[PDB]
């Protein structure tokens, strides 16, 4: 439904708050998500069709259905560094991509000293 | 347009700055409303797509501005005064002069040089809207002349007089006369040989 103007005023109200506040923030707060963490999602639903290149998807009808559970370990993260090379075109203006070379590590410990070396797998195109 | 002598004769760099910036912003602000561009790009932010900068030309040295050395110094509000030289090789029709508030469109990928693609044409102000009273006035004839009003080897002001006479003969409605009445450059005046006080 439409969004009320910011300076909306009238007969019974001198001012109105909450107009343009994003759903992102409304969520984050309502549920008290304090950034990265574990979140329990109750009564998950299935998407007729996927919406993300992620290996697993699930949806929650109402936000109150998402909460946080602080009592479980932090899953290391999937990293990738990547230097790239380019070249300006002889003809005109463009800067072509003539290479890339990522580095990777499928297990980066957020809460532990960095891995040595920093990457297991890697490559270059 | 000013009536008294002045307000001063002492300037605060912190303000000349303020000026030169408004200069560019203002015009810009309106040039943007005319050609209806959507947003100027910082002269320092690189990008592959074509951009529309806002700035004022300027030379990069103490000499005669030229096709090579041109440069654009953006405004404060967008490019917090950054200077990026300009590449014209790729520009067809252009008229440039130092200080020329200009809107340019070209490509700056590295953000260290803009290859101009288009130089918007300057836009002037509307002309005066005549009230009905001004169409009720009759023909007038304005003379107009500007000094020096004397020969560079005499203080006769001869021409001055001739003028006068001519003013009379033709009986003009208005005679707008441009200084120098007493030429700061007239030989005798600069070597202060005159026996009379300037005033």
């Amino acid at each position: 439904m439409p969004q009320l103007p910011q300076d909306l005023k009238g007969e019974t109200f001198s001012h109105v708050f909450g107009t343009n506040t994003s759903s992102l923030e409304l969520f984050l707060m309502n549920r008290k998500i304090k950034g990265p963490c574990w979140l329990e999602v109750k009564s998950p639903q299935l998407l007729n069709q996927p919406v993300s290149w992620c290996k697993a998807e699930a949806m929650a009808l109402k936000p109150d259905l998402v909460n946080v559970i602080k009592d479980v370990s932090p899953p290391p993260l999937v990293v990738m560094a990547f230097s790239m090379k380019t070249m300006q075109n002889a003809k005109n203006h463009q800067n072509e991509i003539i290479a890339m070379a990522a580095l990777v590590h499928h297990s980066f410990a957020l809460d532990k000293a960095a891995p040595k070396p920093p990457f297991q797998s890697h490559f270059c195109v | 347009a000013l009536t008294g002598s002045y307000k001063s004769m002492f300037q605060k760099l912190p303000d000349i700055r303020e000026v030169l910036t408004c200069k560019i912003e203002e015009l810009g602000s309106e040039l943007k409303e005319h050609y209806k561009i959507e947003a100027f790009t910082p002269l320092l932010a690189p990008a592959q797509e074509p951009v529309t900068l806002l700035g004022q030309i300027g030379c990069d040295s103490n000499g005669k501005l030229n096709n090579k050395s041109v440069i654009l110094e953006g405004d404060r509000e967008h490019s917090s005064g950054a200077q990026i030289p300009v590449d014209l090789s790729e520009l067809k029709e252009y008229s440039l002069f130092p200080g020329q508030v200009v809107i340019m469109e070209g490509i700056n990928t590295t953000g260290r040089k803009l290859v101009a693609t288009k130089l918007y044409e300057g836009v002037p102000l509307p002309f005066y809207q005549p009230t009905e009273e001004d169409a009720d006035f009759e023909q007038s004839m304005v003379l107009v002349a500007c000094g020096p009003y004397t020969t560079s080897d005499s203080i006769t002001y001869d021409p001055l007089l001739d003028l006068i006479a001519v003013i009379n003969h033709d009986r003009p409605d208005v005679c707008i006369l441009f200084g120098p009445f007493l030429d700061a450059k007239h030989e005798q005046v600069e070597n202060c040989l005159l026996t009379s006080p300037f005033e």
